[PDB]
């Protein structure tokens, strides 16, 4: 697994070189913003049971079908395992964001995941669907915190939003 | 690659787990300590080629034998080797200051380590001795909390060596 | 129990490792931490009574029909039950406070959490919305991260719950 | 495995007790104590190897039985276990001095091993007196580090001792 | 999915074995009571509209509260996704009796029962209440084994949701 | 595991016979009132976690000491661990049931517990309080289920709260 | 794994409905048929031995090709391995006879069979015709029983054929 | 030991679970059988001893030379034994037929018997001559579902023989 | 396939090891006893024809009963597969002599050999005396080590079919 | 596990010494007698499932209580399991008389071995019987081979009874 | 795994034949040269790592793209790799040696491997050349050892040489 | 301890089988070779005085700078170990020598080698260079087998060693 820091020492190895002043630069920002970063990891796992909760509530008032016999998150087996997978994929992102750098994601994560939909005929663009929902009700929550000190995270909204987007188009 | 991050993401992952308080405060001592650590990786690197320059220097003073001709100190190309493999070592010990752990270290000189040194008849006093030089070295250029940081993955690889 | 501590000892111990700068920076942001997180503490333990009385009340009105004959708010005995349960709560939350993690919660409230509450058919949302309940209260006791630390157990909680 | 606040923490529930100002303040003191701690942890982490063979060298220098035939750290064989076993306890030691606490030392490294060392003909008191010379070389770092900030650390130093102590006791 | 002879073929087959007396007395035991079974499932499937309505008001009796606005009794979408599920249950119980065997129940319901529950908000309570009416009406529908068999499956499913 | 007719088998093998009229017509006697038996087991069965619960509340109403700080009821992981044996208990008494012999009981739940609970603290005489209670309520819904056809069940009634006792007398 | 009721009620979901008339009148049918087909699966059991030994047989003389050197059933080892592939397949079969459905047999046996002969070299057709000749002794057995009543088991002597057929069109 | 009852409880206790529906119709097969199975037992106990005599005997004319000096039937000594052999399986028949299952057969005459036999030099021949000239014989002394029970406990051992 | 040389090999490589100086010696053995081994075999060869006829000869010698109509001992295909049988045995023998080892045998021979014979209802007596048989014919045919090459081989047939 | 040349060398070692002009005079007698070990061993091997079955046959003729019901070498899985023990015995002490040392029949197979069976209810004295009987036709086979030279094994024999008597005595 | 006797077994079955003389007179020689053959294995055995070091060596400086950041031997952990994959090689090459056939090497060791450094990354040609290397020092040693006799073993060389061929062709 | 005698026993062993002529075979090479391995280790033990005094010197002639105050062949115990060390090295080669096997070198020499070289500060060249001495000495006291035996056992250390 690599993070933020991790990834710039991995590339300036190819090269033969210490780090530069630039990769430093990024690496010394990251260290400044990081509290903020602290804040918006935690907006995630403070809620995280009201991020799936809602997400799932959305989609199903959206994709009825998904619920009728016959639907992909019918009987409770199903709908319990879909509910796993939200789950699973926010957690993920969450580590993601902490670590600021989306290979946890990507090896532990999506890597494989649309063939295991697909074979097992799951609706991949459901599944991209629901952490669509997941990413929007996650990023309302590091918006809106109980009595953090106000201030830009346009940052790393943008960041988390990257993270969830990846799983969403890696998926469908 | 092991650092304080990518260690409680894998302890909360080993567990199943979302992050939680736990793991959290543990990641803000990582950037909290990222100061103190950054201007170590700083002073080490500007002061890299003087650093290894005297290193290998006091590796011959202390092994002068190894200057002979058939010794392994002997000619350019054994010597280069010497100034290339201490750069090395700076290298991956200014990449764990910055990277809030060991990892670096780990993945790239201290695995396979002994085993390479076998091989090639690379005596692990040599680099100690290198190693040694270039802490008392340090200990000019650096004080307080940077110097802790530095020498505490300088002794990482005289460990590691031993 | 899980703290930072116990944490990244068990790291080390699971590689069969001295614990490195790695463990130690870490280790450092628990003791950082620990003034705020003890204010925290502090505030939750002077006002307990206060805190609890006004949590159980909170759960009889969003839940009215609980206090009526035959239900499970009906009764000294139920109702003394729910205060102490919900001081449970707030003494493990305080205990997780000063132990740098989530542990105490973990190994006394949340293992065996849903198998005991559904055996003796006690609901999450009463204890959910004591929590809230709670939470409103502290948000004016508390601020900075002394509150931040407070909330982070407090949601640990609605979560396990949920 | 317990730590200092652990070990309060379980005491005050057994009296069913938030935790008193007494226990409070010992560990605000600890709390307050906690960077010559991480000096006295990393003290043992950076002169590790150093320890063990400084030990060594004066045990099998005062037991030179130990390393004829018939003794238990003959043929390389056994001093490899032997010394493998010293760098075990020290370990453990320097794992309770982080904690402050001797729980995960007498857990998970004291339980039963004199028994072991019995069972196998291992000379306990030799044993013992390996872990007191470890204790002696690994308290001379402590108190000989390079640049760090002057003060104090007596009570630390006394604390390893009684780690070291415990361990010494448990095998002998 | 679960049923006497699926039961009866998966112990031969987990002994590498062909089926034998033992395994064959035990199907006869399924085929012999597949005639009260039948004639249960026949009672509820033909009075399955007025057990699922009576069942749903039923709910609304015991927790009157429900009903209110804002609550998840309120509204023609939450009193049709109750009829829905309880219909659910219904089939799951007349497949389970045709089936010989807990096995439609077990795959479709109780797997992921609790988990399912949790996340939408959804008592047991409400579930055990719809089928403990349903059992009273089914108790003047039928008599003999045909009643034994249609409680086993009735009672089975208060467990799960217990 | 042994039945009520493989421990007479076993026993005839012993004197090298084929089974007496007097052990045949016992094993009649059982094959007669075996519907009765099923009715009793499936009283059991359709009521398990009813049973368990109305023991359980009766349990820590007379013993309020168990669900104290300091109490082997608390904190929520030991009383999730009792409500666990108590199912464990009364599942193998209901076997024994089916089986009309003790046997499976005694060799896959009975045997050895009694050290197991004293080693680790839990007060064996509550534990077979436990199982009394559950007794006493197991066989009220023996004694009272729907629509069954009315008849004498004293006898597997008695043999039913043999089985419940002799788990009682192996643990207390 | 399914029986013949389990496939109608799975069927009966994907539809979201009640078993129909017409499905459990085909359910009620197996049922009334249900002593034969006990009959039928207890004639495969009882003869099981003699049916592999009597297929056997016969297949080695009709291919003397496969019993000398060279020959897929060549070692001992080699007819060992052929044996019990037929003790295998017949198992299998008889299981889908009792279960009324040839669902057990597929999953657990015939999927990816074919695979498995081609990658060792084994002649799949002679695997087929081995299958075949197990069908003709097994139905032979199934026709010729002692002491049952007679009637007509012509339906279930087909569907028996249906299974052999299918496993040799699997494997051929 | 295997019996209908024992396999079901082995089932349900192999998943964590109490006996459902499922096992006790399986167990109904059991004690519905019961009755044709104890008139199986009943005729072969009161007809033993003439049922050894005859399949001694016909081994004997099956296999002639067996009676001859040297020879594995010839002697007191041998020829007792037979009749004892017989009389087991015999016995573990009647044994099976009582107990509903095949587990008396399993685990005292099927575990071990290659073994056994090929230790003694016993032609499982010898024996599956013996148990068709009993199956032959009761063919006379039972009919319906008696005989149907019967010659399954006799049909396994001549399968495990083979 | 089992000799002195894949059996070191196995050895060596079961540790992630060279071959030393162990194994070797143990090679050297084989080697060593390859030209008593080749000698028996040479003899074995040559005279297979007639120790094939004369071990089928004795086998209906001591077990007359054989070459009675209905028998398996009986026409010309019974006859011709027990001669291809024995010169299995024999061709099997030259090879385990030739090989070094019990290899060739174990491999062709013994595994799979009960099940095989017991399905095809071949009798070990027939093969023990087949190659007791032989085995009194090569003893007049080679002497010395070449004899108790060929005897370790026939005897070990003995054994694998007791 | 140790052989003659292995124990020798052991012994030497713990003097610190290297072997004496007396062990390697012991140890050349073993080489000089070596043909005669391997004829003895061979015996044994070329013959096992006679001595195992010769000593069964007269065991039980001799003690017919075992075979009777009630005896320990009945039903057929006890007698199955009485026949393996005699081979494995018999298997571990040709092996010690191949390696000239009763260490490996001491560690893998009689270690314990008596508590085994006093634990089981096998009655030891007919195991140590049992052994005796396999002793007696081992040694009738070392001495009777077919085409072996003419010569003097009588040391090598009582050696082979040696095994066999550690055997039964520690069985006893 | 086959060596050169069993190989010959093998074929010899094939045609139902026993071994023909020109088969056992091949047989016959490689026993006459055995000796040499165990010469040319000791010579590998006795200088294995003094073969790896020197290939290695060499391999390092035709090829110091390898040793650079970027390269297939860089870093420690790379290097460490390749060195214990020379050995291995190394290992069943010299094993082939003894067998006087190619199969354990082929079978235990060349089986994928290609495949394997393609999916890796690793350049097949450099680790084809490092076998080469190999080949080299190892018949240098093969040819140059102390105090045997003399003779000419250009044929046991010539199949050495084989055997890495083989290995460098199934590689590159 | 490894002699082709226990190895060949561990083999058997692992497969629950009576060593049969595979394995005796193998034994026969242990046995056969003996004779020259017991010459060998004669030679080597009534020459060890001046193999080890030399050994040591040539250590010293190698590395002169060790003889000098301050390092490793500097004063009587230092030199002392030396000698101990190299008598320990020739002992164990004497005794596998003998055992028919590396055993005794593996045993109390290999196993644990490099880490207790590590943790002394003894450099594996020291006693590669012995080695190699005592090897130039041994091949003049030695021909033949005898000498293979002994080169063999003294280039086994030598590896283990690199
Ligand atoms: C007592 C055991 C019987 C007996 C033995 C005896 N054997 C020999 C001689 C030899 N035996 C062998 C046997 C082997 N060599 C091997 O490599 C293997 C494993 C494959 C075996 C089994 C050999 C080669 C010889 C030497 C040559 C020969 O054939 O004689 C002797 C003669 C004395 C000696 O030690 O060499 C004796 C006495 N003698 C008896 O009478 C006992 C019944």
């Amino acid at each position: 697994m690599q993070d933020a820091f991790t990834k710039a020492i991995v590339a300036a190895d190819l090269r033969g070189s210490f780090l530069s002043e630039q990769e430093l630069n990024q690496l010394t920002n990251l260290v400044k913003e990081s509290n903020k970063r602290l804040d918006a990891v935690n907006a995630i796992t403070g809620n995280a049971a009201e991020i799936i909760s809602d997400a799932a509530h959305k989609l199903f008032a959206e994709q009825t079908d998904l619920i009728r016999p016959g639907g992909n998150a019918y009987p409770n087996r199903r709908m319990a395992a879909c509910l796993r997978d939200m789950e699973i994929i926010l957690r993920y992102v969450s580590y993601a964001l902490l670590a600021g750098d989306a290979s946890v994601l990507e090896d532990r994560c999506l890597n494989g995941l649309k063939e295991t939909y697909v074979a097992l005929g799951t609706p991949t663009r459901s599944v991209a669907r629901a952490v669509q929902l997941m990413k929007e009700t996650a990023i309302g929550y590091v918006n809106s915190p109980s009595g953090v000190t106000r201030g830009d995270c346009s940052a790393l909204v943008n960041e988390a939003a990257t993270y969830f987007d990846k799983a969403a188009a890696s998926i469908a | 690659m092991k650092t304080v991050i990518t260690e409680v993401i894998a302890s909360a992952d080993s567990q199943g787990r979302f992050l939680n308080n736990t793991e959290l405060q543990a990641a803000n001592g990582r950037f909290q300590r990222a100061t103190a650590s950054m201007e170590a990786a700083r002073a080490l690197t500007s002061n890299a080629d003087s650093l290894v320059k005297g290193a290998v220097q006091e590796v011959y003073n202390k092994f002068p034998y190894l200057t002979q001709p058939g010794q392994m100190g002997y000619g350019d190309t054994n010597q280069a080797k010497c100034a290339r493999d201490i750069s090395h070592y700076l290298r991956f010990i200014t990449y764990s200051l910055v990277a809030g752990g060991t990892g670096p270290l780990d993945d790239y000189i201290v695995a396979g380590l002994r085993e390479v040194n076998r091989t090639f008849n690379l005596s692990p006093s040599w680099y100690i001795e290198a190693l040694k030089h270039i802490k008392g070295k340090v200990g000019s250029q650096l004080s307080g909390q940077p110097l802790t940081e530095a020498n505490a993955y300088i002794d990482y690889c005289i460990n590691a060596l031993s």
